[PDB]
């Protein structure tokens, strides 16, 4: 991925998430829990659904055409009929190959984006109250129960509330 | 501890599948879909289009009126299926520019015939042949009238038939090539015959050609078949001093969704919207590898038998 | 306060417009441009290409020399417009392989004629017809010479005309089909005529075909028109013992940007670089939905009437 | 957008910017002001201008061709002429649909990039002297007049000058 | 100092090169590759395909059996090269639908002939001509038998030849057009001849056409050449009362990778897998600007002479 | 580039790197050194190699076809033969133009990604022990010899070891 999130800084996927495409796992004073993040999951899915219908016209009726199989050897005209068809097939075959590569590339990249987008969103919420652990994990420098975690997930988290406390736990150090 | 740790992730599945991107030949994702239809249904669905099974008959034969094709007499179709056991069983013939006539009739989508009252003065009508048995009696193509000498005369025929309807009429006619000068003069007084079918805007004269050809159902003579389109307001005109195989009326010519297909696959009771020689095929995928010959609402034919479209993120299993 | 806050942003507009991406069916951006030309100008611009309005004449007629087409006699064109009121008014005819001759002449881009001194020894020249009135007198196609019997003779014509120029000559000739043996022998001694036009490398023999056809401007006879290309250094040769409608010279054959178009739309004083049956159309967009029939510097024809290309960032209004 | 800047962390667009595509709004000791950032605006515009001319050949002269409308019913040859044209149209129609989707996708993405690129550029200039507020806003921990703001915009800003002062205002805290 | 500084970077090169992206007309990268083959090899490689240099002979001539083409008699090819000095040197002729016959034979990929024992009862065989010198004696096309009157008779020929092999036979035959009724009756008793070549499913009658044509190697007469495909189990039949130029046997008709190409470029000892009129060209690039006429494993032909594919990151030199 | 790394925050390329595509230069107690980063270099190269073979079918044998040059003027049929070929050429010509633009765009973007991916990887390792200088350089707030630098390159670097020391050198300041 271009963003280095999926299969990069995030070590690997969670099979335990039968719940959504993106989410959180947390360890706190109340224990450990897991919650899927719906907006992220939705943003991805929306882009992937009906993907092909944004390029390929809803398939079209076609009736009488040219002949494409022959019993007799005729030359000039049959030569042309065979070449017209052969040309048509080869050109569509290219189209289909390129389309798949393009779409898959796009899909891969937008999913890596959504992961990164969500990590970033969370990092920005926390401010200097937290620490980028490097494996897509935040060390949070204060007592954070389930209502606290839940608030970070809703986007209602207030760091000015925890600033003082965070600083204490953070700047305990120095030798 | 008295501090928390919060981690972000994405899901993975047990059964990932490989796809191709711009960056990778093979890369595993959580889900993929097939974009190429390669399985046919093994049979042609009688719905939703109107299918006519040609059985022993070709399309050309059914319209000309070969006796074993009599059942098709009243038929129209969306798609006419031409089988391979298909054979001819009437007087031997040939159509110069056969395929074109086959195509014209196929897209018209009917062999329905409207008889007209032609007058052939001083000639015997309804010439029949042992090569073309209706039941077990001598007969001829039902849509053609084989005219010969009456008494000791075959006068210059000069018959007319105006198009007063508001559509194009298609007229099918022919000429007879006898096997010997002996036969020629016998059936058509004059030593050398001819046919000049004409309108205000076109014309075609055909001269018969004497000589022996290989025996087909006991006969060494032959017939050559021609057509003529008469436009509304225009007028047909047939001029002949020998050898004319006369029309009995017209075919109504339609603009339509109709066609013909060579197939040996059986017809069955199902529903579908796309037909190939191999059978009806499913509609839902964008591409298709079953056959380049298609009729109806079909996915586009391509060379590859498989194409996978990623419908999920990259799959990264535990490790 | 005694500290500052600095924010980054991007612009938005009041009148955003929807486009289509790989990720979204509809998404609003700050600006979009149309990529498909769907409005025609309603008229054909006399500039920049050379347009010739066929008026009452077809292209074939103007070159053959139908009397009401005399005005086109000296003309060349980039594009020749064929109207629908267009009709014929000379002797009735037909050209086997008409479209081809139409195409050859269209791309040549001229009906300009160079007369040659042919010698038709012992036959009367300039056969005229009541069906082809110049002014109000019997006449004939100006580029053809209708030869008949002189006195009681029509000797085998054996005329020659070498190509000594350094280009291909196009020769237009014909044969006459009389309506009765009575008429045939009267105008051309021999009972059965023929024409063998030949060069060193090709040849074509055409036999006339006696018989009545429907009346066109009082006449039941007909003429069939043929062509012959004579290469530089090669030589034309016409051999006939009856029925020959002789050429009067050659057409110079050009490689060129020339063509013909069927259109009923009027011609007006404007400028443009692309022409369709619907009129001249604008050049600046890459695609076009007006007509698949085009001449000149044209955008490519496609099925869709609209395609929007984003030319600005995503538009996110206050909220 | 893949970068989550436009229509993401940046809440929305500024109609008040009749000035450029990207820029700043700031509140300081001298009041509040607004300035468009030209380099960003230019980088985007340059990519978007003449976009289509990098794929589609400057339209080409074409003269005599085949016939595409018919009066008479002919069969075989006319069958071929109609199919050749029909094939041509359907193939170009695909090309045009795919092209638009590709270009628009690219356009959307490069504009989101330029926004992010500029935010990032600014963040990097400021160092620990500032704070990522999360809505594409920086809390600057020192007295910063218009000449100060203007310097951040020119890329001449020197944080070593303000480090000491920033630290004071920042680390006033702790309870 | 007592603290460290660590910087990240990417490489650059001295010789960067410009490419085109979606975002830029020209942008410098570390490396690019050409995707269009525009240099030809100047010669046709005798390997890997089987090349036959037609030299002075056309493909049609080599199969008919023009005396100067005798060397090709036993030949087969992958690709037959037709040169431009190429000329004819036997009796003057013409083939209606020439290109088709040329194409049929080219893809068959052989001029190898199997003689059959035809019986032409009561006519003299092996008619020769001063226009077609073998060595320095009168001769004729080796694969054709020119039949004329024996004594004072040319009886109706009625010869038969069944196809008992399990492939299609190709038969080449012809008709002779004499220059005067004087010549016609002299060589073929009857005033008017004809040829009716027929099978169970097709037939073709050709009538000769009297008259003078321009002199080619002293002769004013001509020959017209026709073909007939006889299917396995079917049967050939030739009926003629004058003017027949008879076949001497059949050509075996193949489905194959064979073809013909017009080229003046020399043949040399090298290896390659793609051939154009300009010479053999290299295989490795996806596109090609040398010629639209290609045979073999070829890159696709396009209009542009250059296309650069970036194979490295953007090149940003010191500054 | 969409990521603003190459030709952006990283000032320019290193001609001195005859070694790899991406890497590090460092100044420490032992002097100054330079090391290419192989994983990054490999990830890029792998994507760029065989790029075109993921869209274009391995070139295919084609034998007898239609004629494409003519001596005689024929009309209708030759008209069709010329148009069939002309159509084929124009359509492939488009394909080739678009393909190049697409691939090059992708190439440019994935290389900018790999640069950014590597910078980011390094930044994440260092934590608050370091400082984003803005030109793709890290100010490291502690004595860091070659074994220390080498550990950051291997991804074995431990910041908890240097935290205390870093803090001292960092928070020497304030006036
Ligand atoms: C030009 O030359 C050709 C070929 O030489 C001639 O055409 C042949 O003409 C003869 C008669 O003159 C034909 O002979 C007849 O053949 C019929 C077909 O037989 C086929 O099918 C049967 C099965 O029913 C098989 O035996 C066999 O496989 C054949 O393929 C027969 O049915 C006829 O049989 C009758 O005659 C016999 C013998 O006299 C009687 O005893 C029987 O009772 C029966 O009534 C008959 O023999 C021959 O088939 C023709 N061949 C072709 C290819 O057409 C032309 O006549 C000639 N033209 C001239 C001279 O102008
Ligand atoms: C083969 O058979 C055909 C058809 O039966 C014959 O062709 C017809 O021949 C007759 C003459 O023998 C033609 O009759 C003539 O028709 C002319 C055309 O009339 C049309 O236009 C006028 C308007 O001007 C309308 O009245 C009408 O709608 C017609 O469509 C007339 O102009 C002629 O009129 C003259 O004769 C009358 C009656 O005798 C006189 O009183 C008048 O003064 C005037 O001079 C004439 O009647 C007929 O049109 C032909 N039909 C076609 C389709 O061509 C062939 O003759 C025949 N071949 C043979 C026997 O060999
Ligand atoms: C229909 O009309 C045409 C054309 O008018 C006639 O065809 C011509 O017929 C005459 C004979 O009647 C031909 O004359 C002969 O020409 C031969 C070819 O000459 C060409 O090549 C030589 C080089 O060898 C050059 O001189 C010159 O450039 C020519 O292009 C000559 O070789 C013959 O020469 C013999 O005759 C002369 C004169 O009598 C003797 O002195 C010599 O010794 C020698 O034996 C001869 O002259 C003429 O070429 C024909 N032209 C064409 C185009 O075919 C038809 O005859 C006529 N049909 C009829 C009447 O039914
Ligand atoms: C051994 C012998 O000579 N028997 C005579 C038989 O000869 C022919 O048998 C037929 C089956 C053919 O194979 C032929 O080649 C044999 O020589 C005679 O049979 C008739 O022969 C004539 C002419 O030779 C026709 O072949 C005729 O065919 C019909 C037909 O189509 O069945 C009769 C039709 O009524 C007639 N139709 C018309 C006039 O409209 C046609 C038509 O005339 C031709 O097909 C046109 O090409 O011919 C055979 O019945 C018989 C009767 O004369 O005598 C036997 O002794
Ligand atoms: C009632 C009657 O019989 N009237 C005679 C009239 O009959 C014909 O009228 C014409 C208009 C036709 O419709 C015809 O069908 C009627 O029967 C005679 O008119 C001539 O008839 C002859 C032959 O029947 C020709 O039709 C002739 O046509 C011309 C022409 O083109 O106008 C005269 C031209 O000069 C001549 N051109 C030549 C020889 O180069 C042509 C040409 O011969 C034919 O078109 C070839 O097909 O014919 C009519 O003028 C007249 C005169 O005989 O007598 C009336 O009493
Ligand atoms: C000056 C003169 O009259 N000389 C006589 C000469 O006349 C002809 O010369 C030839 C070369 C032609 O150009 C011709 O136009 C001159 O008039 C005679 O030469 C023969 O003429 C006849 C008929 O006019 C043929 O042209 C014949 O040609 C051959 C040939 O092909 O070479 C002889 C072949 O054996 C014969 N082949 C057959 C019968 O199978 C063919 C064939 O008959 C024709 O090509 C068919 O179209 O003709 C010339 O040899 C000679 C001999 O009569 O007398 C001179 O005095
Ligand atoms: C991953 O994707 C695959 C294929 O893309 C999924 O199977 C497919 O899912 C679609 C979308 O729902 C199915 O469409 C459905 O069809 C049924 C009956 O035809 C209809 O009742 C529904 O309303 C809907 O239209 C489709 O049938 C199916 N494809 C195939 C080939 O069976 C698959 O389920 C997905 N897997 C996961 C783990 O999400
Ligand atoms: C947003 O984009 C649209 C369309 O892309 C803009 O209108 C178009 O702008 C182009 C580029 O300048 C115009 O071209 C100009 O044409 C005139 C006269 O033909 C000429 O004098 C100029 O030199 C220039 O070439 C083009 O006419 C115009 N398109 C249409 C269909 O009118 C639009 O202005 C842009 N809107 C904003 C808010 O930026
Ligand atoms: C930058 O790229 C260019 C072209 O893409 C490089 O030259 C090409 O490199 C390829 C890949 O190795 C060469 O293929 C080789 O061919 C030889 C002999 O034909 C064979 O022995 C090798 O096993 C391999 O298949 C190719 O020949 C060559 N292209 C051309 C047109 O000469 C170039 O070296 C690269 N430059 C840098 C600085 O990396
Ligand atoms: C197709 O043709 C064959 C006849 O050739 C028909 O099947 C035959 O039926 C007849 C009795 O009516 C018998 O000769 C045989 O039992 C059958 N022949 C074979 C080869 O099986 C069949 O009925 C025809 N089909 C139609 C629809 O008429
Ligand atoms: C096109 O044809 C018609 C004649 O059929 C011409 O218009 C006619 O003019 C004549 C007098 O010259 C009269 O019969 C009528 O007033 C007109 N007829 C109609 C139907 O309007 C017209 O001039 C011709 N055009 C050209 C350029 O010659
Ligand atoms: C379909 O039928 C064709 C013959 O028309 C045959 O060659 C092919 O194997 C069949 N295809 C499939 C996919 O069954
Ligand atoms: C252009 O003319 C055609 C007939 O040639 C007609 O069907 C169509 O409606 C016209 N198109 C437009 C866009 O006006
Ligand atoms: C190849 O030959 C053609 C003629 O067939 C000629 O026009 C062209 O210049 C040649 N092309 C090259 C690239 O040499």
């Amino acid at each position: 991925g271009i963003f280095g999130a999926i299969a990069g800084f995030i070590e690997n996927g969670w099979e335990g998430m039968v719940d959504g495409w993106y989410g959180f796992r947390y360890q706190n004073s109340e224990g450990t829990g897991q919650a899927a993040d719906l907006k992220s999951t939705q943003a991805a899915i929306d882009q992937i659904n009906g993907k092909l219908n944004r390029v390929i016209e809803r398939t079209n009726e076609k009736f009488h055409q040219i002949e494409k199989e022959f019993s007799e050897v005729e030359g000039r005209i049959q030569d042309l009929e065979k070449y017209v068809e052969d040309t048509k097939i080869d050109l569509w075959s290219y189209n289909a190959e390129l389309l798949v590569a393009l779409e898959n590339q796009h899909t891969i990249d937008l999913t890596d984006a959504e992961m990164n987008k969500l990590f970033e969103k969370t990092r920005r919420q926390l401010r200097e109250n937290a620490e980028d652990m490097g494996d897509g994990c935040f060390k949070i420098y204060h007592k954070c129960d389930n209502a606290c975690i839940e608030s970070i997930r809703t986007g209602t988290y207030d760091h000015y509330i925890y600033r003082d406390e965070a600083l204490n736990n953070r700047f305990q150090s120095g030798r | 501890n008295n501090t928390a740790t919060l981690c972000l992730g994405h899901h993975a599945v047990a059964n990932g599948t490989l796809v191709k991107t711009m960056s990778d030949d093979q890369i595993e994702v959580t889900n993929a879909t097939e974009l190429v239809q390669s399985i046919s249904m093994g049979k042609i669905c009688n719905k939703s289009y109107r299918i006519l099974d040609g059985r022993n008959c070709t399309l050309i034969d059914a319209m000309l009126g070969d006796p074993h094709c009599d059942a098709f007499q009243y038929e129209s179709w969306d798609l006419f299926i031409e089988r391979s056991n298909a054979f001819s069983n009437c007087y031997p013939y040939d159509i110069p520019d056969y395929a074109s006539l086959r195509s014209i009739v196929a897209s018209s989508g009917t062999v329905e015939f409207t008889a007209e009252g032609f007058t052939w003065t001083g000639v015997t009508q309804n010439g029949r042949s042992g090569a073309c048995k209706r039941g077990s009696a001598d007969s001829f193509f039902s849509r053609l009238n084989w005219l010969t000498k009456s008494g000791s005369s075959y006068p210059t025929l000069n018959v007319t038939m105006p198009n007063n309807k508001n559509f194009d009429k298609l007229y099918i006619w022919g000429i007879h090539h006898p096997s010997s000068n002996q036969e020629q003069t016998k059936l058509y007084i004059q030593e050398s015959g001819r046919v000049t079918v004409s309108t205000k805007r076109s014309q075609q004269t055909i001269i018969p050609n004497i000589g022996s050809r290989p025996l087909v159902r006991g006969q060494s003579g032959r017939i050559s078949i021609y057509w003529t389109i008469v436009k509304p307001g225009d007028i047909l005109m047939i001029n002949s001093n020998g050898n004319l195989v006369a029309p009995r009326g017209y075919f109504k010519l339609n603009t339509g969704k109709s066609s013909v297909m060579r197939s040996d696959v059986p017809i069955d009771i199902c529903v579908s919207e796309c037909i190939t020689p191999n059978g009806s095929i499913s509609n839902d995928k964008p591409f298709q590898n079953v056959n380049k010959v298609t009729y109806g609402k079909c996915p586009k034919y391509i060379r590859q038998n498989t194409l996978k479209l990623a419908t999920g993120m990259r799959n990264v299993p535990e490790k």
